């Protein structure tokens, strides 16, 4: 979902 | 139906320029004249050596003026090259005979409309482009309409926009020439190339309405196009830049993508170039097309980068993820550096929008912007410093569709 990739985006680009 | 008053289209069919507005005028082609085998398949003229090229058209004398009353229009697409704010004065379009006729010629930043009707009586319409937007010369495609009412106004148009209506008073009528000869000649007082597609004459006034009609049915849109106006493609070197920052070039510095200010405006020569590669789209061609799915490579100290998302040493800003360069396989290419084009063109520039995709699909996921931020890249150790960098909005960026600072700009390496 789109949800999932914006979650997955904040977890690994942005701190912390 | 609008074609019902064409009386000239001068088109290239079959590697041949002829009329083919059904009254048959004859096409005489002599010296360096390039046809191109492609669309928008354009003849080419230059202004350089005796043998420069030369197009003559003879109009059959009686059948074309039947349906003309007191009006006409004059429509094509036309790019020059080089074509500086201190150009030399040269007639690039001439049908005038006896002093009597019309002519359009180029001069300094201008394009001039010249109507005669004696050697004692003209009038004349210009459109004269914007220098401060156009530092490097006007050398893109643009499209040119004029229209004219001998009891009426002289009216000229650029990219379906009017720019100039001027009073016909002095002249009261015109006996028009015969012959139209495009040939690069220089006024009586360094080399210059044109190109020109469908050029058509009109026996009517056409109206704002029926120019962008025209404008848009002689062009594909959702081609996605260079800086020049010509078909943007895949696997070609390219010099990106964004709207609001020409005076801007690619540089690196670590992870990121940093901008730094251009030497001069001779040319956009300068810094690091891009090439556009194709994941995803409908026709498979060489061509961009609007929602294509795509990535961006980049060669930098004989390494190939592509663009790709990366953490910075802090935060940014709610929403923003920076683009830098890196050394990644296609897997980390779809996930964090694929993106959907969509065209959008101005009277100003040639240009597109950037999306963030979702695994390399036609999901969007945010939006390409760019923005000073104050972080550490490279070597950077004691201090924070302010970088111009790529960046990207993702989730929330509504505000940021109508925004020009997300329209970016792709000019040839050659």
């Amino acid at each position: 979902s789109q949800e999932d990739m914006f979650a997955k985006l904040k977890d690994k680009f942005f701190n912390e | 139906s609008i074609n019902d008053s064409k009386i000239l289209s001068l088109q290239n069919k079959k590697n041949t320029l002829m009329d083919t507005s059904g009254y048959n005028a004859e096409v005489r082609v002599e010296g360096n004249v390039q046809l191109n085998p492609i669309f928008p398949f354009d003849f080419k003229l230059g202004s350089s050596g005796d043998d420069r090229g030369k197009v003559i058209v003879t109009q059959n004398e009686n059948i074309v003026y039947n349906a003309m009353y007191e009006s006409f229009s004059i429509s094509f697409w036309i790019r020059i090259n080089k074509w500086v704010s201190n150009l030399p004065g040269y007639t690039i379009i001439d049908s005038v005979k006896n002093n009597s006729g019309w002519s359009i010629g180029i001069i300094s930043n201008f394009l001039v409309f010249t109507l005669k009707q004696n050697e004692n009586s003209e009038q004349d319409i210009n459109f004269s482009y914007d220098i401060s937007k156009n530092a490097a010369g006007y050398n893109k495609w643009f499209f040119v309409t004029i229209t004219t009412n001998m009891m009426g106004n002289m009216m000229i148009y650029i990219n379906g926009k009017l720019i100039d209506t001027i009073k016909v008073k002095e002249l009261t009528g015109i006996n028009f020439s015969k012959t139209i000869t495009f040939q690069m000649n220089k006024i009586p007082n360094d080399n210059i190339n044109m190109w020109i597609r469908d050029f058509y004459i009109f026996a009517k006034e056409l109206d704002d309405k029926d120019i962008n009609i025209l404008f848009n049915s002689l062009q594909y849109t959702n081609v996605v196009k260079d800086y020049w106006g010509n078909d943007l493609r895949y696997d070609k070197e390219y010099y990106m830049i964004n709207v609001n920052y020409m005076n801007r070039y690619m540089s690196k510095k670590g992870n990121g993508i940093v901008f730094n200010t251009r030497k001069n405006n001779n040319d956009f020569n300068e810094g690091y170039k891009i090439i556009i590669k194709r994941i995803r789209g409908n026709t498979n061609d060489t061509r961009v097309r609007g929602e294509n799915v795509l990535y961006f490579n980049t060669t930098i100290d004989n390494k190939q980068y592509s663009l790709g998302m990366y953490k910075p040493s802090r935060n940014l800003g709610t929403d923003l993820v920076p683009l830098g360069a890196l050394d990644q396989p296609m897997d980390e290419i779809r996930k964090y550096g694929s993106f959907i084009i969509q065209p959008c063109n101005t009277f100003d520039y040639y240009a597109s929008q950037l999306f963030l995709s979702s695994n390399a699909t036609t999901n969007r996921l945010g939006i390409l912007s760019i923005g000073s931020y104050s972080f550490k890249l490279g070597d950077d150790y004691w201090f924070n410093h302010e970088y111009l960098i790529p960046v990207i909005k993702i989730e929330h960026y509504a505000s940021l569709l109508e925004s020009t600072s997300t329209h970016w700009v792709f000019v040839p390496a050659s």
